[PDB]
């Protein structure tokens, strides 16, 4: 819930990684960092907040944060869900 | 694919684009949004609300195409709600025209929610669940070629597009490799199955045993379970 | 060298899109050959309801932008805008123009403009005040053929509004060859004209020869009262 | 203007012809006539209005009721205007 971090030490932040189909997708500091504001005054916003939801198991909702590095494929067809680097 | 939406990025948070409703077309801004499955647009009608008075509203008696439902709906979001009634007319997406496309013109709309957006409303391309969707009755038409949509979103920034939204169909110049394909395992959301969340190399072993997720265009950020968040969070320094 | 899908207003506007800036932000605009200014609302329009209601320019999004400054106004056949001149890319069908200027309006006749489905105006006729979006086809060589071209259907539900070509001609939508006749007076696309018949009854006024100019930005015809109210009077007209 | 017509006498109303460049260029009422509504609230309009303006000499605007049955071309580089039979 809008928790902020120092802009300073994304570079000392860790990947977190989502597995997914078996696999490794990760974040980086810049990716899952919201910046808001700009150049100077820029405040940085943690991309990861707290929900608490079951439905078949804990539920979390994969928003513009992980959309945003992965360019994600949804698959009525098939009824499938892809994902694979954004460019 | 069939119909490309490029869509405006607003401060990373949110994602939205051009349709049109009514013969001829009525422009609306809306977020496409597959975590949801309603389509809605303020009405001409709009009761008390200063939401839709700074917005985009639908007029029926200006379209020809226009067919009364009336029906009563109403949206409760993630935050607030919108409620109205159903209608129908045709939906146009870039050259797409989806025909017969029930959505709730929205007469009351939770000005804190709504009132201060950039976006007049919301398509929903989540499973159907009371009215049937825009991509359902995209398909149903035979207006795309393959029974797929897909979502580039790029980071906020001048000189670059801030996304794109294809509908039947891809775009390789937005990823690189191969997509990595998940089967949907409640058909609600576009929900599917998920394991470990680490930490750099370390385990948050709450989602180990396996975990449940969706992907969802409307939602700005991450959300997930206190126990494994707690630890992200801690781990940023984030306070 | 592009094609530009219309859409038909009730048969008495046509309009398509295009794009300003870098990345392209879209407009929905009358490609009017009775006009010679291209506008669009402007993001910086304070209290004019019509600019609020149709999409915005802001200069500040766009890559190509370049400031101008300049006042510019028009006074249309009814209306008038009002705003200043910019400078950007403009992208029509396939096509980018480079360095068209164009009036971001930060005024406009609510009257007029409020209760309309485009956002503004691209002028195909003779150059006045700027120049125009063709003019600027035709010196950066983008397109093959010194030629714009209209098609204009019926009001039609399931149909297509119509289509503007740049740069040549789309034979699927005429048949036989175009009759040409010179341009007689360039400010609008302006020529000479015979007598004007109802059924094979001459109705004078016109036989010793008219003007007239093709204005797609018009919905009706507009002329001479000595001929009109011929008409007028055959028909049963009010 | 704005002068109407009865909608249900479209069908013995005469073809009103422009000449230009030596030929005749015929508008059926369907075609000069603007119809406003569907089915039972249809208005009719003549799309004749009056106007006395000169620019060299008597003029006429032909607009969208001319330009839907004629197909047209500017031809700048000639500097000429082109009809033909719309399709
Ligand atoms: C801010 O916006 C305004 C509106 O767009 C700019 O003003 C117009 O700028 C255009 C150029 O884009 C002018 O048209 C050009 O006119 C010349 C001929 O000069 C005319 O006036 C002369 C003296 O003032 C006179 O000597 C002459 O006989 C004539 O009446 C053309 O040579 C030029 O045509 C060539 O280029 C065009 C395409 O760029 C081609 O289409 C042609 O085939 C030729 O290759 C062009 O037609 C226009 O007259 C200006 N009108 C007004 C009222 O502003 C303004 O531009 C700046 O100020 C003007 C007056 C000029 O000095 C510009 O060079 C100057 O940049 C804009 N401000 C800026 C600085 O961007
Ligand atoms: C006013 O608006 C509401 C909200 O949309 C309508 O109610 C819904 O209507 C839709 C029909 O458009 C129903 O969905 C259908 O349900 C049937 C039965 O399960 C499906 O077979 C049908 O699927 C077929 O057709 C689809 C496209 O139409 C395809 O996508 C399918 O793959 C397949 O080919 C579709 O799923 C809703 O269930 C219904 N929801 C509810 C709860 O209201 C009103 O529609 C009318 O009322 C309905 C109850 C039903 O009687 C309809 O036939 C009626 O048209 C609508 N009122 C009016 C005046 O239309
Ligand atoms: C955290 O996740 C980030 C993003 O994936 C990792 O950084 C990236 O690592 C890629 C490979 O490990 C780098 O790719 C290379 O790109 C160049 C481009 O010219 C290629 O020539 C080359 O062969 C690779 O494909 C990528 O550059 C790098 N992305 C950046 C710069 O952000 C990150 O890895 C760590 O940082 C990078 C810079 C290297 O030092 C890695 O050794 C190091 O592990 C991830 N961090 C962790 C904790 O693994
Ligand atoms: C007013 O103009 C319209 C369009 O110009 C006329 O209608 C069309 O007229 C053509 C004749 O120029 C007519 O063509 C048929 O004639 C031949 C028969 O074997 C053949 O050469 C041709 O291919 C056609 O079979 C065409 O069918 C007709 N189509 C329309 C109405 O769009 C109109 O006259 C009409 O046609 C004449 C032939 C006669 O039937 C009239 O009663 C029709 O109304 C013109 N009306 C008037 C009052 O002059």
């Amino acid at each position: 819930e809008e928790l902020q971090v120092d802009c300073n030490t994304l570079s000392s932040m860790p990947n977190v990684s989502f597995t997914i189909g078996g696999k490794k997708f990760g974040l980086t500091p810049e990716q899952y960092i919201l910046k808001v504001g700009k150049g100077e005054a820029t405040q940085c916003i943690s991309g990861f907040t707290a929900m608490d939801a079951t439905l078949l198991g804990p539920l979390w909702i994969l928003g513009d944060v992980f959309m945003r590095p992965y360019h994600t494929v949804f698959d009525y067809g098939n009824l499938l869900v892809g994902f694979a680097e954004a460019a | 694919g069939s119909a490309v939406v490029a869509l405006t990025n607003d401060r990373d948070t949110s994602y939205f684009g051009e349709i049109g409703i009514g013969t001829p077309p009525q422009k609306f801004t809306v977020i496409f949004d597959t975590g949801s499955s309603v389509l809605w647009v303020p009405s001409s009608k709009c009761i008390n609300s200063k939401a839709c008075r700074a917005h985009s509203m639908y007029e029926s008696s200006d379209s020809s195409t226009y067919k009364e439902n009336g029906t009563f709906g109403a949206i409760i979001y993630g935050t607030g709600s919108i409620t109205g009634f159903f209608s129908q007319d045709s939906v146009t997406i870039g050259d797409l025209v989806v025909k017969e496309q029930d959505f709730i013109e929205a007469t009351d709309e939770a000005d804190n929610v709504f009132l201060h957006r950039l976006f007049d409303g919301i398509l929903g391309l989540s499973f159907q669940t009371i009215s049937v969707p825009v991509w359902y009755n995209m398909l149903n038409q035979g207006l795309v070629k393959e029974r797929r949509f897909s979502f580039w979103l790029n980071r906020n920034v001048d000189e670059e597009e801030g996304g794109e939204l294809v509908f039947g169909g891809l775009d390789p110049n937005h990823f690189r490799g191969d997509h990595t394909y998940v089967p949907v395992t409640y058909q609600y959301y576009w929900q599917f199955g998920i394991g470990d969340v680490l930490i750099g190399d370390k385990s948050t072993g709450f989602c180990a045993p396996g975990c449940q997720a969706f992907a969802d265009s409307g939602t700005s950020l991450l959300s997930g379970p206190t126990a494994i968040v707690t630890q992200i969070n801690h781990a940023i320094g984030a306070n």
